[PDB]
């Protein structure tokens, strides 16, 4: 009951999906073969939620992995953990979007959105009563970013009554990994700010800053990078999956942290992050474990909230705590910190309790904050996307596979009006 | 899945490409006659697998002269090429744009597409093709043209990268440089996506210097020219952390369609005995790429400004200090960039470790870098071949060979504004603007 | 005779996708709603016939044309007003007829640019010579 | 009791026949040399419907081969399985018709038909309680086309109060296997459209995607083909063949299936039809194989549903299933496509279960559609033969042995006949 | 069960049947000497079994010069021909018609016709006759007519396939081939269902461009044509999935009762060397047989409009990627068919792969194609012949030795106008018409 459907697009997300269903398997002990050899029956008692029953007590994931170009379904069809997905979902192009968004929203994308489409229908149909999609992409390339685009689009045409998340990777402000950045992310956010109920903004350096100073690691890999995505990422929805003493669900978190349809964009972040070696110099327990969520530190998207006013915040804890401690360091945060919180929102926490610890942990968190200092990153994207386009660069090859001018205008308008009210609420009395 | 075929034009690409093929049995384990003792497929962008075990490349070598195609057919690598591939002419084109172009060329060029024709529809994704061509000669440059004239027809919209040899600023084979390398490039100058440039001058200086050779003799030069093709391509026939495309190349390097003239670069180069006494890490090896005296064309970085570049990692290589050096090389005050053009860098990381090729001079390395800069300094490269040029077309030195092969008068005149056309279109949009 | 045109790579000159369904339309008269309708190549026959009068023998093609095998014989025709006017630009028939918007748009890129090429500013109506 | 004689005609009926008797062995559980292998008296229970008594408890197939060329009868003879058919049956020629109606109907079909009609007429005298007859051939070749209107003809003539079905492989839309395919297919679909019962046209490239795309098959070729019509009749006649829970017959088809006497021109289909290495991701379930069913790229016909409208449709299960779980997801896939069917007739799906899964398998089903997109090929096969008698090309030579164009004409005359009838039933409110 | 018989005419008709029975004996595993070490009755088609195991084939060499049938008698295949079969002369016809037709042939042709009663009342199934003729030839052309007229005479409606040679539009042998073509062409015009047709001059160019032989004597052409009769006769001779027979070929190939002059093509032909770095894949090998320059008849299909094809492929076969292929050869460019054929291909798929003589030029090959394509072609051949007869005859040579040897110039007159009338229907019916 209330399953979601995975959608996979770009490399980006090929990559993080992959590490997803590593964790996900291993929470509901699921063999690599796709048998079910876990313990307690507990897992069990949800497991339609993501995986799918199958003949022979087999169980196949409920995800479609597509990508333009056939690279990356090589690695994870022929690599380790690729025996259990079904071969049908493996839809794949020949040639990559090239970073363009002509190329992965009309060219090549029109090709293959038809093929993705009826698999999303046919999961709908054997889905008893669907909950909502999860969308895993990069605001940064061009298959990830076109056409996760074009699904988003097409998706919210056929099932407008349900709720989809999307788990983007929004670009850098030091180092840009491709060239034309600005023409691919402002043209994407003018297409998720209509078609999309809530998205998680995650950048790379932040990640590289955790995994760096907090978790003690000088040379990261992506390996190590993507696990720290997917925890927080599957620590949204074990609310549903396993009981608790205080429940919720995808839906619920929507109605506490959206105050506005436009305002959207949230920050995660995760608890405890320690290294290996210092594990054993710290009491796990729940005083340590609000007070380090909450440091601009320890946050997964660069940008510091001192620097702006948190509107709403949720607060999905795990493992098996007590609630007074939960509730009584709660309003604790609130009154010390109460700068930074706006003040036309009273008792803006909502927190929410599991009841199954992830694994090797006593106690864990994550941390979600509709936070106004989401300006600043807009605010920077639109500046370098308004100094390339004055004098009209790389544009030669957005023009030459369909679109025009008119269109980048109304993007950019699109894009400082969001920036506006995003800041008129931080400062509204 | 993906397939990509090499036309080979005139001695220079020849030789080349001799040494390039000689690099790729190496890299998938395909020994010379054709048998074979990330690897599941891989060769399948390279060699077309046919009945038996033995695999053929995609290659087409096409020249006048049957000097040197003769020796690659009696050379060690004689069961590899397809026969019919290796398609040869009666008399060279003798350094004269009009012979391999007009007269000569003509009657060889039909035959020469009928060869890309059924090697093209023998494959099913073909993306684009790689051109190894020269500038001075006559069949490696006349010729060449009439290639991209007749393939764009064919293929409307396909990549076009092609590996030229730039004439040098001292060094000179050839005495009519000038006006064959004038007119070439304004006649290629619609037809081609990315342009890589190579200049010889440069490349005697790094082998000398940096892997300290006192014979660096053709050969040799070759081996190190070769290491940049196997890097560009590398990423179609190897898995990575981060892949690119051949499109993707296109995309990131070329602001303005006439702009498109990048210059490659690679690293490390060191020598065996060398390569003990350094450690070899990302953050040096990327701070190597960008000094000035390993720019494998003759001219200094620092007189421009760059407009966008692109890197190419393979081997042990992490994410983290990839991003961490080449942000320290972004607020070094060496490289500067325009304005126009916040964000301009490209990254693409690979998990296959350059192999070495036996008798190199190049070490065993576990990473490695190419770099493509598409940079204002080259604007004065063009500007020194146009002072040549005018120089001796005032007084009309050496005409009477062109005129009198099919060519005109006024056919100079219109290929000399048009150089004078990109020139200051080169310095307009890389010089500041107001407001 | 005609004269030909390349196309690889032109800047300021490749119009926008809206423009030009909207060029086909007004030239035609008739509600082309999607480019990618132009499978059917029935436009296309017109195109040549106001290139060339004649060249075509526009009683051959059928505007009616619904299926897989019936969108093929209507570019047979187009092929051959190609050889008869010498020009020299392959079509890649097996790629229009899949109905895809990749292939659709390049070929009226391209027949675009042969378009300006061979006209000589005359007008007519197509209702009365498709009727 | 209830007897079926088949007839085979060509080399399409021989080799579609060879693969028919092959599956009819299997499911009988027959042994190739003749005698009874299996294990389960149900088999034994109904074995004279097809197969016939014979000393030392030999069984020999009421079948009666016959082709005016020997090559496919030397073939049939010497290959595997050639050691239980009479030899008797074993009729053949001595030079084939050349793709000729004339030489097929009138030149060598008096002999021919002379003797078939001797050996047809000594089995019937032999059978207890006809059922009706089964005819398999081509109607682009000369032999299976002639010849099979003209046993037709005289077996209708002789036994005016019976059934019979006629499998015929209609040319292809997009390569022509013999350049004078529509004149033998405009006069053997008159024929056939005057004194047959019903007629279930099947397609080469229909085929041929089905197998290329839904099977994922490299190399498909006529064994594969001739399995999958072979698994197709097996499905048709299992219901009378077999015990069930709703049983149905030949007649009970027919009548359910005709409205009209000049439409009889189904469309068959077989599901599930699925991949070596992806039949353990997939749960077999009643749901997921009527959703198969009732898709257009599952149709072994090439035409396309989705241009007209189901005049009706009869579907025949296999293997154990509950009715409820049936006829609950009939009615949503009537209620779902409604607008794919006609008003003029409610409840227009027949259905029936049988109780004996097929071979390798929990359950299957076939489904027959009398639709009205047998009107484009009508139409396409009009339209060529059309242009070529206009012509009056290829002609000579059909009159030269016979004919004259007043049979062409009248020929031609009933093909338009026909096709305005189902096209005007179609567009009727 | 079913047999045919072939009748060889004249030094060209004997050369071809002795490559093509070479061929057959080496097919069906018969050794010279008649004895023996699908397959079982295939031999019963051709070699009738006598007593003993000896199996003599079904052949009438006939000649009025004796030098090549005494060649034949001494050859390596003495022991296999019934010695009563060969049947030969005194003096030749010395490219006379009015010799081979009148004068002499009518000496000899009740011996003749005596043999083929016999040889046909020996078998019960018969189903047609073979020629294989030349055109210039005296003897061949006059001895084809009269046993054309004799054998519709004796027997009513049957098969008569021939395989004639036609004229070479430059190279030339003899210098009354204009009279002697336009006499045969007008005689034979009615008694033939079905004439392949074949030239010198293009197998001559195919077998130095395709297979790269520089010194082609008339045995690798022989070889060619025994290889295509062979590939026609194949689905006859041997099981398959899809067969065909004479009266099939006859049937889809002749539309109208003038127009049966098909031409034939056959593929791939290659050698030994180039066959390693080749794939031969069934859609390449039919876009080989249908190119252009690949007919073995001098005229490019090109000029002309298609009006039917029959497609023969022999070996591992698969029909799925056939109709694949044919598909994507009617889409194609080149291929343009007439307008009242809406369907123009006719597919025959046999399970025997083409075996290889020893010693001979071809390469073993699973795979083969025969491709019998009626056009409208020919037309620009039968004008040009038609040319050069008007040319000689303007002025009356040789007009006197064709006189003398008992004929008219009114035969003359009415072979002319029948020419005339032929060639005026082939391109009224080829060119398109309104409504
Ligand atoms: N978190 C995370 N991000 C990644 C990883 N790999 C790449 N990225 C980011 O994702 C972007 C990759 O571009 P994609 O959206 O995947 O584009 P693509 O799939 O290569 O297809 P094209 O856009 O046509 O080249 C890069 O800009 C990186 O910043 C990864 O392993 N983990
Ligand atoms: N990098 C490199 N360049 C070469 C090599 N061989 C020749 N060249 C270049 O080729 C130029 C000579 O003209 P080519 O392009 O070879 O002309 P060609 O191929 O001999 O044909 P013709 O012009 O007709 O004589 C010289 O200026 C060299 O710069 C080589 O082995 N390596
Ligand atoms: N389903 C199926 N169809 C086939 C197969 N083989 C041939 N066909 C079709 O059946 C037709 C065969 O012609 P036939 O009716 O058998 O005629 P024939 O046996 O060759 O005898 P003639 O008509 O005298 O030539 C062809 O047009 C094919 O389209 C097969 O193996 N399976
Ligand atoms: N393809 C082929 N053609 C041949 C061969 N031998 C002879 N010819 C043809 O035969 C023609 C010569 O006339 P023939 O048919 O041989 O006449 P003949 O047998 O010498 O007898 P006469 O006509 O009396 O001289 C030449 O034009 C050749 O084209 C051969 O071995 N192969
Ligand atoms: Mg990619
Ligand atoms: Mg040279
Ligand atoms: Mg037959
Ligand atoms: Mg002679």
């Amino acid at each position: 009951m209330r399953e979601i459907v995975h959608i996979q697009a770009g490399q980006c997300g090929n990559q993080i999906g992959a590490k997803f269903w590593e964790v996900i398997s291993d929470e509901h002990g699921i063999d690599p073969s796709g048998n079910y050899v876990g313990d307690s029956d507990l897992q069990l008692e949800r497991i339609s939620v993501y995986y799918n029953e199958a003949s022979s007590h087999k169980y196949v994931p409920r995800a479609i992995l597509v990508d333009l170009e056939p690279g990356t379904m090589d690695s994870v069809r022929s690599g380790a953990f690729g025996h259990l997905f079904r071969p049908d979902n493996f839809i794949f192009g020949q040639s990559g979007a090239g970073n363009n968004w002509a190329k992965g929203h009309y060219t090549e994308g029109a090709e293959l959105v038809d093929s993705v489409l009826d698999v999303v229908r046919k999961e709908c149909e054997n889905c008893d009563c669907l909950q909502g999609f999860q969308l895993t992409h990069s605001l940064g390339g061009g298959t990830g970013s076109g056409m996760g685009t074009l699904l988003i689009s097409k998706v919210r045409e056929e099932y407008p009554d349900r709720i989809m998340n999307t788990f983007s990777v929004v670009p850098s402000p030091k180092v840009s990994d491709t060239v034309v950045e600005p023409y691919n992310a402002t043209l994407s956010i003018h297409q998720l700010v209509e078609n999309t109920d809530e998205t998680y903004c995650i950048d790379n350096e932040a990640l590289y800053d955790i995994c760096f100073r907090t978790l003690k690691l000088a040379t990261p890999t992506y390996g190590d990078l993507n696990h720290l995505v997917s925890a927080t990422m599957s620590g949204v929805t074990t609310s549903l999956r396993f009981p608790g003493q205080l429940n919720a669900d995808l839906r619920k978190l929507a109605v506490n942290m959206v105050p506005f349809p436009r305002l959207h964009f949230f920050m995660p972040g995760f608890a405890p992050l320690t290294a290996r070696g210092s594990q054993q110099y710290r009491a796990l327990t729940v005083p340590e474990l609000t007070q380090q969520m909450f440091d601009a530190k320890n946050m997964m998207a660069a940008c510091d909230p001192r620097h702006g006013r948190y509107l709403t915040v949720a607060t999905v804890f795990r493992g098996r705590m007590s609630m007074k401690e939960v509730d009584e360091q709660m309003l604790a945060i609130q009154s010390k910190n109460s700068s930074y919180f706006v003040e036309w929102i009273p008792n803006n926490v909502k927190v929410a309790v599991c009841d199954i610890p992830p694994r090797g942990l006593k106690m864990s968190s994550t941390f979600i904050g509709n936070s106004t200092a989401i300006q600043e990153l807009f605010k920077r994207i639109s500046e370098q996307f308004t100094a390339m386009f004055r004098r009209k660069a790389f544009l030669h090859w957005y023009t030459g596979e369909g679109m025009d001018e008119m269109e980048f205008t109304e993007a950019e308008s699109n894009m400082n009006d969001l920036v506006s009210e995003y800041q008129q609420y931080q400062d509204a009395t | 899945m993906r397939e990509c075929i090499s036309i080979h034009v005139g001695q220079a690409g020849v030789q080349i490409g001799n040494a390039c093929w000689e690099l790729y049995c190496l890299e998938h384990g395909i020994q010379p006659d054709g048998q074979m003792p990330h690897h599941h497929d891989s060769f399948n962008t390279f060699f077309s697998e046919t009945g038996a075990g033995k695999h053929v490349p995609r290659a087409v070598f096409v020249d006048l002269e049957p000097t040197v195609i003769d020796e690659v057919r009696t050379g060690t690598y004689r069961q590899l090429f397809h026969p019919e591939q290796l398609i040869t002419g009666k008399e060279d084109a003798a350094n004269n744009y009009a012979r391999g172009h007009y007269t000569i060329g003509k009657e060889i060029i039909d035959l020469v597409l009928d060869r890309i024709r059924k090697l093209a529809d023998q494959c099913t994704g073909l993306q684009g093709f790689l051109v190894f061509h020269s500038f001075g000669g006559g069949t490696g440059s006349g010729f060449t043209s009439l290639l991209m004239e007749r393939l764009s027809v064919d293929y409307g919209k396909k990549s076009k990268l092609e590996f030229s040899i730039y004439p040098a600023p001292q060094v000179s084979t050839a005495v009519v440089e000038p006006y064959n390398s004038i007119l070439t490039t304004h006649t290629t100058l619609e037809h081609s996506d990315c342009a890589f440039m190579v200049d010889n001058e440069a490349i005697y200086d790094i082998c000398r210097r940096n892997l300290d050779i006192e014979r660096p003799t053709y050969t040799n030069l070759n081996r190190l020219i070769s290491q940049i093709v196997s890097s560009i391509t590398a990423s179609l026939r190897f898995d990575g952390a981060l892949n690119v495309d051949l499109t993707q190349f296109q995309t990131n390097l070329v602001p303005y369609p006439r702009i498109h003239f990048p210059l490659a670069t690679y690293a490390p180069v060191i020598s065996a005995e060398k390569a003990y006494h350094e450690q070899l890490s990302v953050a040096e090896i990327t701070n190597a790429c960008f000094e000035p005296a390993n720019q494998m064309v003759k001219c200094d970085p620092r007189h421009g400004k760059y407009m966008a570049c692109c890197l190419l990692y393979r081997g042990d290589v992490v994410p983290k200090d990839v991003n961490a050096a080449i942000a320290t090389i972004k607020t070094k005050r060496s490289i500067q960039f325009v304005d126009w053009c916040p964000t301009g860098f490209k990254v693409g990381i690979n998990y296959q470790p350059p192999t070495v090729v036996p008798g190199g001079d190049l070490a065993k390395v576990q990473r490695a870098v190419c770099m493509l800069s598409n940079t204002t300094a080259i604007a004065e490269a063009w500007a020194r071949l146009d002072h040549k040029f005018d120089l001796m077309y005032a007084k009309r030195a050496f005409v009477h060979w062109y005129v009198g092969e099919g060519m005109e008068e006024g056919e100079f005149s219109e290929a000399r504004e048009d150089m004078a056309a990109l020139e200051k279109d080169y310095e307009e949009v890389g010089v500041d603007s107001v407001e | 005779m005609a004269v030909n045109v390349y196309s690889t790579s032109v800047t300021s000159e490749n119009l926008s996708r809206h423009d030009m369904l909207a060029w086909v339309n007004d030239s035609l008269h008739l509600n082309y709603t999607k480019i990618e309708q132009l499978c059917s190549g029935a436009a296309y026959c017109q195109f040549m016939d106001m290139l060339f009068p004649g060249c075509v023998h526009l009683r051959k093609v059928k505007f009616q044309a619904k299926l897989e095998h019936e969108y093929i014989h209507n570019f047979k025709v187009l092929q051959a007003a190609f050889k008869k006017m010498g020009v020299d630009k392959i079509i890649p028939v097996e790629k229009l007829v899949k109905g895809k918007f990749q292939d659709n748009f390049e070929f009226i890129q391209w027949f675009k640019k042969f378009f300006d090429a061979n006209y000589d500013g005359k007008d007519y109506n197509p209702l009365l010579a498709r009727q």
